[PDB]
């Protein structure tokens, strides 16, 4: 597995054309890149990084269709599994979770998040009464009026 | 200044329903005034039943007190599981007065303070019950010769587990001095919240062997048996049947917040069911159609939303690879009978198979999920009624706009919040709970707040202060806020500050000192030494 | 920053406990800082605290007015209200329990007076506010059989106001408004006995705010009880300009 | 009768009161490292009078909830190492 290799040896290309697999803009892949050339002289394995990285911007950046189309969250996780040559499922989601705490608090991140609004996960305006405890919250038990018009679509 | 004091009464000037419009603000006030008394006929027959099982828990264990108070040593009793409120009353038995005598910890300084307050008690009762006396225990030797009967004490202990066990100890040892005298019998209740083995290591072994003569032991707590709590849960089954139905996964986060819960649990039980149900009528507008007489107030709004069921949408699949109002309306008036069901199933099993102590909400969670014979296989009495005893549950259609379930996180944020972390997820995630809307300079520096904490979240034992802030000025930009600083020439100390040529390091500076002093009083950082102010130790972590 | 391998959960506690070398200690202290009088601290305080995010604060603050009806829902269910969060509370529960609150609870029962605490000043007291409260509710007086002997005449009056209550008419007599009920006065056991009993009683709203992060031990399950909380975030990243006038900034 | 908070948090507070807190690190850590550093070593010897028969002895709340934490039993969204909530505090309370 790629994931146990240590000590690769990066060239920026390499994760240049990984970013640009993966349909992000050149912008967050440019703060991939310069995430990584900072904290490579400290890294057990640069993939784990590298990984967590990518995903945790993907899901920002094609939050859109992900909140649309769930299969898509089961579909790009396994576009790691093809090619990181890796047979566990777990220890790439092990991988997200773990860069998630390397991320979190850092400017480039939260302007990402900002720009896509997306706030773990979904959007301000649902987080900011989950937070108040609102009663008047949108629960997740209906299903979306927006998905109800797109079955509605394809009956049509 | 009233911020100045500690304490002020305001009568506010003056120039009725707290429930709003739903609906994207489209719901008909009738529909609100509907929605308001629906709640409280709903939450007043579950709190009559609730009050009515609650007078039967005091009267039960009245009675069990009393049964084992009345059939030369102290008659002991070591109430498990007190959590003491039982006003105790005793016998208005003729020739012999009876008096309870009282005593908590704070009572409970010395011996002599015991003993002083005992007599006290018992000085006033026997006045109370029909010169002055010393208070100590001759009035206990002298109590025939000043009001002609015998004397029964009963001593209630109340929170032994608070009390201290060597004034305790040698109070029981003045107490034994008083059987020498024929009129008196002395009873002991000790109220006990941790183990009968703890205060037996705490006391003398003599003192263990004194009371070993006469003792008994009795379960008070709200979890003996579970018949209290299966009481008020099968209340709560009694006033929504036909209504709504329970949701599983509310069922079991029912089942997980009581385990976590050992003196009171049926209150917080009360305290879940309450809130489900106010999030259900202040949420849902179809909790209208409750009450069977509101189905002609159906509109277009009430139909665009009912469309939207998963239910509906497997129905309507079906119907389409096989080949409204009207159809809804027909379709609320089945029972779900699940709730008759576990009352059946329950009465069943203490009728005649004597099986007690099961949890009703257990079994009504496994009734739901399907595994109810999983459930049923642990006490190997029942394997006769596999067949008997089996209920499917069906699916039906609409029933998640009349439904109790846990899936938005409300009854986690609102009863049971994870607080320090959402406290330290608010300072280091702040763009969640700010607007992303000085405007050149908000979107580019945070809430000094936020990036204090995050510049705090990465640091080791010791903070040095000094370093802490050049650290926290090489985050701020110096441009725009000297930029800002010159954008109001109304305030000229402002300006004149801002002209001499060290005012970002004097201004990161304010920043920075009323950051960490109210860090300092939130509690994440601390000062080691009452002088000098030159290092910081993190108190707190994330996610802990 | 730290030369850490984690930051979160236990992982981060035991990672940043290291025993750093003696040689690595910085003898930095305030000697070298800029050197700041007071008027010029109130003065750029004051200037950021009224001008610095102030947008999005009175936007959020336009948000979490809507959960008003809710909090009065809350309240009339015999829930007391403890709100905390990032930043001063002080505002909110003032304007929420003044404008809003009295005076619906006043035309629902057809003013409702006040008493507002301030755990911040470390001078507040159990028996200068309740006797405030005794002026404010006028409850019966303690027979001698009911004082006992030397016991606190404040909790058997509460006591006593409890068996009475039970039997009154549910509505809201007083709203009982506590800024911050974990200050150092405030925090302690008597006063916060004082107030679970007084929460026992239906007939008393109780609006309170916590602000220290280990706030929730200062409870346990009989005080939990008798409380009855519901818990509502408030984040809001305010000033808190009254709070730090009592605690002394200049050290 | 004694809540599964409660028995796990006098558990972590006698781990807390009989053990060094400088050999945390080396008996429950378990995280895989993004970031190069070495853990605890451990220690080198055996004590010759047990700690048990002494006093306890005196702990932060911080290490307690710490402790509690990796001791106590057990995707995407789910994070299932218990965090310090009311419950873990109220416990303590009592």
């Amino acid at each position: 597995s790629l994931l146990v290799k240590k000590y690769c040896k990066m060239t920026t290309e390499e994760i240049i054309r990984l970013c640009n697999d993966f349909e992000l803009p050149r912008e967050v892949a440019y703060k991939i890149v310069d995430e990584y050339n900072i904290n490579a002289s400290r890294l057990v394995c640069p993939w784990q990084l590298v990984c967590g990285l990518v995903l945790n911007c993907t899901f920002i950046v094609f939050n859109e269709r992900r909140r649309k189309d769930p299969r898509i969250d089961h579909f790009i996780v396994s576009k790691m599994c093809s090619l990181m040559l890796t047979s566990k499922v777990d220890d790439v989601i092990e991988c997200v979770k773990l860069v998630k705490e390397l991320i979190i608090g850092e400017k480039w991140f939260r302007d990402l998040q900002i720009r896509y609004d997306d706030f773990d996960g979904i959007r301000y305006d649902e987080i900011i009464f989950r937070k108040l405890g609102s009663m008047l919250q949108t629960t997740n038990i209906l299903v979306t009026d927006d998905q109800y018009n797109i079955w509605k679509k394809r009956i049509e | 200044a009233d911020a100045q004091r500690s304490h002020y009464t305001v009568y506010p000037s003056l120039p009725h329903i707290p429930f709003v419009k739903l609906l994207s603000g489209k719901e008909s006030e009738v529909n609100v005034e509907k929605r308001w008394e629906l709640y409280h006929q709903l939450h007043s027959h579950f709190h009559d039943q609730v009050d009515h099982i609650i007078d039967n828990i005091e009267a039960d264990l009245k009675a069990e007190i009393s049964d084992l108070l009345y059939s030369r040593c102290f008659n002991t009793i070591f109430l498990l599981g007190s959590d003491s409120t039982t006003k105790i009353e005793l016998k208005d038995e003729s020739s012999r007065y009876n008096v309870l005598i009282e005593l908590t910890p704070k009572e409970s300084p010395n011996v002599r303070m015991m003993l002083r307050r005992s007599m006290y008690k018992l000085y006033s009762a026997a006045d109370a019950e029909e010169n002055d006396v010393s208070y100590d225990l001759s009035l206990v030797e002298n109590f025939k010769r000043l009001f002609g009967k015998d004397l029964a004490m009963v001593f209630n202990f109340k929170d032994v587990d608070s009390i201290n066990f060597n004034t305790l100890d040698n109070f029981i040892i003045l107490l034994k001095s008083a059987f020498k005298y024929d009129h008196v019998k002395i009873s002991l209740i000790f109220n006990i919240n941790t183990n009968l083995s703890n205060i037996e290591k705490n006391l003398r072994q003599s003192t263990i062997r004194l009371l070993k003569r006469n003792y008994h032991k009795l379960d008070v707590s709200s979890n003996k048996g579970f018949k209290y709590g299966n009481q008020i849960f099968q209340s709560f089954l009694d006033t929504v049947d036909g209504k709504l139905n329970l949701s599983d996964r509310f069922v079991e986060f029912i089942l997980s917040k009581m385990a976590n819960n050992t003196n009171h649990n049926l209150q917080l039980l009360t305290k879940m069911l309450d809130y489900s149900l106010m999030s259900y009528f202040f949420q849902n507008a179809f909790s209208v159609f409750i009450d069977p007489v509101n189905v002609d107030f159906l509109n277009d709004d009430y139909l665009k939303i009912l469309s939207r069921c998963p239910t509906f949408m497997f129905f309507v699949e079906g119907l389409i690879k096989q080949h409204l109002e009207e159809f809804f309306v027909e379709f609320l008036v089945r029972e779900n009978p699940i709730n008759g069901h576990a009352k059946f199933v329950a009465r069943f099993l203490e009728e005649e198979l004597n099986i007690t102590n099961f949890n009703l909400i257990e079994l009504y969670h496994n009734l739901l999920i399907g595994k109810l014979d999983s459930y049923l296989d642990r006490w190997s009495a029942c394997k006769e009624y596999k067949d008997r005893l089996h209920f499917e549950p069906i699916d039906t259609i609409f029933q998640e706009l009349f439904t109790l379930d846990n899936r938005s996180g409300l009854l986690t944020q609102s009863i049971f919040p994870s607080y320090k972390s959402n406290i330290e997820d608010n300072l280091l995630s702040w763009e969640q709970v700010l607007p992303s809307l000085s405007g050149d300079l908000d979107k580019i520096m945070a809430p000094v707040l936020g990036q204090l904490f995050k510049l705090y979240r990465e640091a080791n034992m010791t903070i040095n202060i000094y370093d802490f802030y050049i650290a926290f000025r090489e985050t701020l930009p110096k441009e725009e806020i000297l930029n800002f600083i010159r954008k109001d020439p109304s305030n000229t100390k402002l300006l004149e500050l801002a002209e001499t040529p060290d005012a970002f390091d004097k201004v990161a500076l304010i920043l920075f000192m009323q950051a960490i002093f109210a860090f300092e009083n939130m509690g994440l950082i601390k000062f080691q030494s009452t002088k000098s102010y030159d290092l910081v130790e993190k108190c707190v972590w994330r996610g802990i | 920053k730290s030369a850490s391998s984690f930051l979160d959960t236990f992982e981060g506690y035991f990672d940043q406990r290291k025993i750093v070398r003696t040689n690595a200690k910085s003898r930095h202290t305030m000697s070298m800082a800029p050197d700041v009088t007071r008027e010029e601290f109130s003065l750029v305080s004051n200037f950021f605290n009224e001008n610095f995010q102030k947008r999005p604060r009175q936007k959020l603050f336009e948000i979490q007015k809507k959960m008003f009806p809710q909090y009065w829902f809350e309240l009339t269910q015999g829930f007391s209200l403890l709100f905390y969060g990032v930043g001063s509370k002080r505002n909110f529960l003032e304007e929420f329990a003044i404008d809003y609150l009295s005076p619906k609870i006043a035309y629902s029962q057809l003013s409702i007076p006040c008493l507002i605490l301030n755990g911040y000043n470390p001078s507040c007291n159990y028996r200068d506010v309740f006797k405030e409260i005794t002026d404010l509710l006028v409850p019966a007086e303690l027979t001698r059989s009911e004082t006992k002997y030397w016991g606190n005449h404040v909790i058997l009056q509460i006591q006593k106001m409890i068996d009475f209550y039970k039997n009154q008419p549910l509505d809201i007599k007083l709203i009982l408004v506590v800024h911050n009920l974990d200050g150092p006065s405030i925090r302690k056991n008597t006063f916060q006995t004082m107030l679970s009993f007084l929460s026992v009683i239906r007939q008393i709203a109780i609006v309170a705010s916590t602000d220290h992060i280990y706030a929730p031990l200062l409870w346990d399950n009989m005080k939990a009880q008798n409380y009855n909380f519901v818990f509502h975030d408030i984040s809001n990243f305010e000033p808190s300009t009254v709070e730090s006038t009592f605690q002394d900034v200049m050290k | 009768d004694l809540s599964i908070i409660s028995k796990y948090l006098l558990i972590a507070s006698y781990i807390c009161s009989y053990l060094e807190p400088r050999y945390d690190a080396s008996i429950f850590s378990r995280k895989t490292r993004i970031i190069q550093g070495r853990a605890a070593y451990g220690r080198r010897k055996k004590k010759e009078v047990n700690p048990r028969y002494l006093q306890p002895s005196l702990f932060a709340i911080e290490r307690l909830l710490a402790i509690f934490q990796a001791i106590f039993p057990i995707a995407l969204r789910e994070e299932s190492l218990m965090k310090a909530n009311i419950e873990v505090f109220q416990n303590l309370s009592e």
